């Protein structure tokens, strides 16, 4: 009708008509962009800018389109052209990410090559339901005595590592990662093997590099993958990285395999969501956090599940981590996550400055699963240990009057102090389950009460080497039967007697 | 939401082809008044922190230059100023 | 009142004063029909990739290449200067809905299916003796909720005479459900 | 009527109809979509435009997609066929056992019963718990609230009340989960299938026969949008209103985390265009709750007993949500973290807890006097906390020391090991009748148990257990 | 590019271009008044308009005033010629001793080191102080808090650290004053010239000869507006990254206060209209601190 | 054209009505012919006098240490579940003897209980407590 006029004057009019698949930037700032066009764009769709930068189509207004940029606001200009990728925000999955550090969007950074591709599972998927889910009935060997005994972590659980800064959260995580090496190498069956994912959010890059170096040192990257969204990275990437890790773990959950994701900082994810909301002019609330923070964390944590017999039987645990401020757990984010999780592992600065490391308190740490995430051999010992530690915590108020008190109270204090000095461990030094059972049997059978506290370290070490030298048959029998029968118990008592005979201590 | 240029006395000129923009960069017309603030249309050329003078001898400082108006703070009461007054730069 | 209301009032006033009414009157119908038929002039108006200079150039070319008054050109230049070109269609609707008004109104109107020349004549003459406006150029439409009885809107906003079947029926029912 | 999507913002959808608009609260089905996306109308905005809240995720929607108006609000089936069955907010079963072959469907949205159609008759419940049976008696046919933070034992308390009431009830019952863990939802489902509250039977031809069930289930959990969290309690209330209106039966209604009903509105009103109130809450924070609570009421037809768990964010009881919710309850039970840190479970604060069924015209005068004496004792013990923390018990007189002793003894005596805690406590459960509790409290107040220690009252139920434990501890 | 000012709201300048808008963080030079004014882009708004934060005062500015786009962010000079000198956020010297005759220039907004180009082996920093090397050992690539005002020997601790790291590690050093008192800056400069940290030797013609020194200085004065004090630490950080990357040295970087960095960020966000966070701080607090400290 | 108004009279005594005078007891309409505007100007300084008559509350601490007159505006401030409604209900109940033992309307004390935000169960309980004591023939709600 009149298109010849526009084609003649504008000199390029015919190309700007198809606004259904191509758009034009209008405004930029604060990680948000406005586009005119892209009428056939899906919500949550991935969008590709001119200079390779990417984004998420968050809001679809009547005319404009509000986009979140997965990067810094310097590779995006007003006037730039914008295309559709034609797919929702997705990330790669499968074998190929194992032993690989990647960004939030599956892009590698350690400089070793590209990553293969499955059909690119989506990111903000929905969690499972009620029927395919299953109760937790098997353990997750962490390698820490106090955890495996009193605060057992299951296979299909969501347990929180909460504590102030510089308390040993990343240490617990990396020990949990390292302890799986012997279990994975000794099996060759993916039904029993446990993979892992480590999501770093707002973490110092040097710390992430050191962690990766220590894992490559200890050969703990054949079965782990890392997702890094550090402090230099933009806020959308910290917002994503947990969801990308959960999408990477859903492959193991749905393929009958087992896995565990460790979000080393969820408060930073919440800070980034608060940032994006305030920059999107949304109304703040308590501590300026919006109301969609509970939904934010629960979307992510409700995916951790133990699938049932007919859904393959896989599993996906979850060890989210939280930093507190002066041990306050009555804040908003700690309570929001405690209302989502199935347990709690607390960490204190007092015990960490005194010297107790790992500084895992036991009166505040709990676990809803409990004994169902333990073996019978470890049940039989950790029950007595928990009871004796409860008694010691009760009667420690009057410890200075131990001379004035009865022999029963002094015996309780001695046993509790011995156990507390037995729960200590070194960094990057986990322990097998049979060794843990043997050590706690030694502890709960009075073999450490007369012994001096400081000796219990070298005592323990020597005993371990002894049972790793002579009583391998005992260790294999325990690992096989998963039970302490009377025969193995008598053998263990004989070995302990032979050890106390052949070895000299302060008492 | 309307701009001072969009009021229904100037558009009767623009629609009528009137090109009487020879009104210099020195003179402007008051648009709004209140609480020690005035808002002008014109004075494209006034400096920030510059003094301006009203019809009734009073003076003020131009602080918030804007794309459509100019924000002025008054050294006195608002009884002297009323909408439609003229302001000139010193 | 609104932005388009302001611009429409200004244009109505000035065209009642200086140039003429009929020129701009025909101009507004031609501009609206071009907007609703070309299907690319609309995107030319809405798109921001078009520079202000290209906009003014195309508008002046439309001025020269069509029967066009200077008042409408100044209107378009003002809307471009103030970033109100997307408000063209709206402005046209306001200018047609008070208004476009001294000579003859345009009105919407609805039926079920094709009526006849006889009752069409009856409808127009009845609406003409009701209006007492000597010029009326109307619209036909088909929405079948009001079953067949003729509903319409003589375009001035505060007169939507709802001569319909289903509407009177439902109003009556909701009235006679009153208590006692 | 057909409509088009024009704009999408998270859990909010703006739709445009051409011919005729739908009323408010009406349901709309999106067609060009994988799942069954449902939209509930909330507002009108002009230009024949409508604003709606989505009962599922909006990932995949397009500006231009088509929407169909159902002409009525959301409809949930009702009957004895919903018994022994789980149902989401849109009525769709997610039990993987077949469809719901119910004849009649009720609307999610109904007006509350009038003033004249109400009957406030005072009754009591036999919970088996000492603290509530003594100091906060629960009202048969009334509302009950369990206020608490995170990790204080609301879910455990609700499970104990379920075990001690619903199984010994006979009538029907309902459980709503509003943003709670799917784990505990599955646990409740399996515990009910174990205890016979749900009686599932698999026929030879794959069908199922839930005949014999006595509990319905409605679950909108954390893995759901706000629109699917702010409309589940209404579904459960419709399911219970069918029973207590037509069948005439007395029903129970356990609800877990009603706070989410407000949280969803908090993460929705910003997108619906509303100005926030003090702490980001809505201006409708009171009416959106009262329109839910006034549907819960005993009437001349039947009765709803209700047990609602109310979250308390940041351990702040002055928050607007619990502050408003306090006004709608007939009985209250405020749990505390300071008492749970002492190892006392249930961690009920008997001073913040209260009730309307404590007057002597309902419970006897011995019960009333024992309760008031216990409250006086605990307040007199609270009044010395500062001087005990600073100076010590030695500064106190002998009357104050006796008061402190009896207060610690009755604190430790108001602690009960439940049966559902056996999995993480080991000790067996202890049902406790009311007269035994009253006799024990009378004796502890009189002074017939001052000779005993303080740790002999911890998790013992009655007094014979306390005396046996003191005997065994004497060794 | 060339644009025009459209409005001026304190330290917030909105500029209009006709074509080829400048990216964000780019620099713009105002033309038509003394006291050379530089504007850092921060936000696009539409209508080919952008928003900019000024590094100096905006009094005496006019709408329609012309602006040039440098085509890159604030570019500080780098080299061994910056040793012993003082520099402002825009790289200009304020020591009244001449211009910086450097053969290079680096942007103050640089991407942090990647995951591959990072050392996994930590190592201490041999300072030469006993209590430090005993009870609070420093580290290479580390960040050390220094809680202490005056009357404690802090400036002397600073000069000793500088001298010992220059003697032993052979690495130069940098001091950044983020909104510091002017008399304090003068005192520090004179203490350095006394202690030999700076060697300002006169020449015959009247120039100076800054020979082998041990510290560059970058001062964002307290009288400077918000926008400089927030982009000063980045200037000093680029000056140090020059020595790190090319010369291959182990350098230091002293910062007089990071709370004034945070104050400046919060101010800039309030001017630009961003909704403040819990206690008034900006919503880009941890992000900005990470953009700084991860380098 | 009507400003929002409500009925007044002795037809309200013994009846329960909503904010607009529409009854909800379910027993008959409101027999009242004269209406009154809701928002009105309070009376000025001249048509007033000092407070000299007491308002017998029925309690002891109130009637002795915190007395109440006829023409006063006294606040009852406290926490939840402290005895706020009970004070007012006792004030209402104490008046039935004073009203039964007279036929002088200048000495009878009528009562109005406005329940804002309460639940209908609570309002029904209050109405029941008053009917059980014949304390509704001089009150309205």
């Amino acid at each position: 009708e009149m298109s010849r006029l526009l084609e003649e004057r504008i000199a390029g009019w015919k190309t700007q008509t198809s606004t259904e698949e191509v758009g034009r930037v209008v405004s930029v700032g604060d990680g948000i962009a406005r586009l005119f066009g892209l009428e056939g764009v899906q919500a949550g769709e991935l969008v590709e800018f001119q200079n390779g930068m990417t984004g998420m189509a968050l809001n679809l207004e009547t005319d404009n389109v509000g986009v979140v940029i997965f990067g810094d606001d310097r590779s995006v200009l007003e006037g730039d052209s914008v295309k559709r990728t034609g797919r929702i925000v997705d990330v790669p999955i499968g074998p190929g990410l194992l032993g690989r550090v990647v960004d939030a969007l599956g892009n590698p950074i350690d400089g070793k090559g590209p990553i293969p591709a499955k059909e690119r599972r989506r990111v903000e998927l929905k969690a499972p339901g009620i029927i395919p889910r299953k109760s937790v009935h098997e353990p997750m060997m962490t390698g820490l005595k106090c955890v495996d005994a009193l605060v057992p972590v299951g296979r299909g659980q969501r347990e929180l590592i909460i504590g102030d800064r510089q308390t040993g959260k990343t240490a617990v995580a990396v020990d949990a990662i390292i302890n799986q090496k012997e279990i994975n190498d000794s099996t060759d069956d993916e039904s029993k093997k446990l993979y892992c994912i480590y999501v770093a959010v707002g973490q110092k890059r040097s710390t992430v590099a050191q962690i990766v170096k220590a894992l490559e040192q200890r050969d703990a990257m054949k079965y782990t993958t890392v997702v890094a969204a550090t402090a230099s990275e933009a806020a959308p990437l910290q917002f994503l990285a947990p969801y990308s890790g959960c999408a990477m773990g859903e492959w193991f959950r749905d393929s009958g395999r087992h896995c565990v994701i460790i979000y080393d900082d969820l408060s930073k994810q919440a800070t980034a969501y608060r940032q994006m909301s305030l920059l999107l002019r949304r109304p703040p609330g308590r501590e300026a956090y919006p109301g969609d923070v509970f939904y934010l964390h629960s979307r992510l944590l409700e995916r951790a599940a133990k699938m049932g017999d007919k859904s393959g039987g896989g599993s996906l645990t979850a060890l989210p981590v939280i930093e507190t401020q002066a041990g306050d757990v009555s804040a908003y984010i700690p309570t929001n996550v405690i209302s989502i999780t199935d347990g709690q592992i607390f960490l204190e600065t007092e015990l960490f400055y005194k010297g107790i490391r790992p500084a895992i308190n036991v009166g505040l740490s709990v676990s809803r699963v409990g004994s169902a995430a333990q073996v019978k051999a470890m049940k039989q010992v950790a029950g007595t240990m928990k009871l004796e530690l409860a008694q010691y915590r009760e009667v420690a108020a009057f410890a200075q009057f131990g001379s004035d008190l009865d022999a029963s109270t002094r015996q309780l204090l001695t046993r509790g102090t011995a156990l507390t000095e037995l729960l200590k461990q070194r960094q990057y030094s986990p322990m097998k389950n049979s060794v843990q059972v043997c050590v706690l049997y030694c502890g709960v059978k009075g073999y450490l009460d007369p012994l001096d506290p400081k000796e219990i370290s070298r005592f323990e070490s020597l005993f371990i080497d002894y049972i790793n030298a002579n009583h391998q048959d005992i260790l294999k029998t325990i690992e096989t039967e998963k039970e302490l029968s009377e025969k193995t118990e008598a053998k263990l008592r004989a070995a302990v007697d032979e050890f106390v005979a052949m070895n000299e201590f302060k008492k | 939401k309307i701009s001072p240029s969009e009021m229904s006395r100037l558009l009767e000129e623009r629609i009528a082809g009137w090109k009487t923009q020879t009104s210099t960069e020195e003179v402007g017309r008051v648009v709004s008044v209140g609480d020690g603030i005035a808002r002008l249309f014109g004075l494209e050329g006034v400096q920030a922190g510059e003094l301006v003078e009203f019809q009734n001898g009073m003076t003020g400082m131009a602080l918030n230059l804007e794309t459509d108006n100019v924000g002025v703070v008054i050294f006195g009461d608002d009884r002297s100023v009323l909408e439609g007054d003229s302001v000139k730069r010193t | 009142q609104t932005l388009e209301g302001r611009y429409a009032s200004a244009l109505f006033r000035v065209a009642k004063k200086k140039n003429q009414l009929e020129k701009v009157y025909g101009d507004l119908e031609s501009v609206r029909n071009a907007l609703k038929d070309s299907s690319e002039f609309r995107l030319f108006v809405d798109s921001p990739a078009v520079s202000v200079q290209q906009k003014l150039d195309v508008l002046r070319q439309l001025v020269n290449r069509y029967k066009f008054d200077p008042l409408t050109g100044n209107l378009l230049t003002t809307l471009v200067e103030n970033k109100r070109l997307p408000m063209l269609a709206r402005v046209a609707d306001a200018f047609d809905a008070m208004y476009r008004k001294e000579k003859g109104e345009v009105k919407c109107l609805v039926t079920s299916a094709k009526p006849l020349s006889a009752q069409q004549q009856k409808e127009i003459v009845a609406a003409l003796q009701n209006r007492a406006g000597t010029q009326a150029r109307l619209i036909i439409d088909y929405a079948v909720s009001p079953q067949i009885m003729g509903g319409l809107v003589v375009r001035l906003g505060e007169q939507v005479l709802d001569f319909s079947v289903a509407t009177r029926l439902d109003r009556l029912q909701s009235q006679l459900l009153a208590p006692l | 009527n057909h409509g088009r999507i024009t704009q999408v913002i998270g859990a909010v959808v703006d739709v445009h109809f051409d011919e005729q608009l739908p009323p408010i609260l009406n349901s709309l089905e999106v067609q060009g979509h994988t799942n069954r996306l449902v939209l509930e109308v909330a507002q009108h905005l002009g230009e024949n435009t409508v604003r709606t809240i989505a009962m599922d995720a909006t990932e995949g929607l397009v500006r231009g997609q088509k929407v169909v108006d159902t002409g009525a609000p959301i409809q949930v089936p009702v009957g004895v066929e919903t018994l022994g069955r789980i149902m989401n907010v849109i009525g769709e079963p997610v039990d993987e056992c077949g469809p719901v072959p119910a004849k009649k469907t009720y609307s999610i949205h109904r007006a509350a019963p009038l003033f004249a159609d109400q009957s406030t008759e005072p009754g009591l419940l036999q919970t088996g718990i000492k603290v509530v049976d003594l100091l906060a008696p629960y009202a048969k046919g009334g509302k009950i609230g369990l206020f608490g933070g995170a990790g204080v034992g609301k879910t455990v308390l609700i499970m104990e009340l379920i075990n001690n009431v619903a199984n010994k009830h006979g009538g029907f019952s309902v459980f709503a989960g509003v943003g709670e863990r799917t784990r505990e939802g599955n646990d409740l489902y399996h515990e009910m299938m174990t205890t016979g509250v749900i009686k599932r039977k698999k026929l030879e031809d794959g069908k199922f026969d839930f005949t014999g069930s006595k509990a319905a289930l409605v679950y909108g959990q954390m893995n759901e949008p706000p629109g699917a969290r702010a409309r589940v309690a209404l579904t459960a209330l419709s399911v219970a209103e069918y029973f207590r209106d037509e069948q005439g039966q007395d029903v129970l209604l356990f609800i877990d985390n009603i706070y989410r009903f407000t949280q969803a509105g908090s993460e929705v009103s910003a997108l619906l265009g509303r100005i926030p109130s003090a702490v980001g809450y809505q201006p409708t924070l009171a009416t959106d709750l009262g329109q839910l609570q006034e549907r819960i009421t005993t009437t001349k037809k039947g009765s709803i007993t209700s047990v609602q768990a109310v979250y308390v964010p940041a351990d702040d009881l002055t928050d607007p949500a619990p502050a408003t919710t306090f006004a709608h309850l007939d009985a209250t039970t405020v749990l505390s973290r300071q008492i749970a840190e002492l190892g006392i479970y249930p961690a009920v604060d008997p001073l913040d807890s209260t009730s309307r069924m404590l007057a002597p015209e309902i419970v006897g005068q011995e019960h009333y006097d024992t309760a008031r004496a216990t409250q006086k004792l605990l307040q007199d013990y609270k009044s010395l906390q500062d001087i005990i923390a600073i100076l010590g018990m030695d500064e106190l007189s002998e009357e104050d020391k006796l008061v402190v002793s009896r207060a610690r003894k009755i604190q430790r005596f108001l602690s009960q090991p439940f049966t559902v805690a056996e999995v993480f406590t080991g000790k067996p459960g202890r049902f406790v009748e009311l007269p035994e509790t009253i006799k024990s409290a009378q004796t502890i107040l009189r002074g017939e148990c001052d000779d005993l220690p303080e740790m002999a009252f911890y998790m013992c139920g009655g007094l014979e257990e306390v005396r046996s434990k003191a005997v065994k501890m004497a060794q």
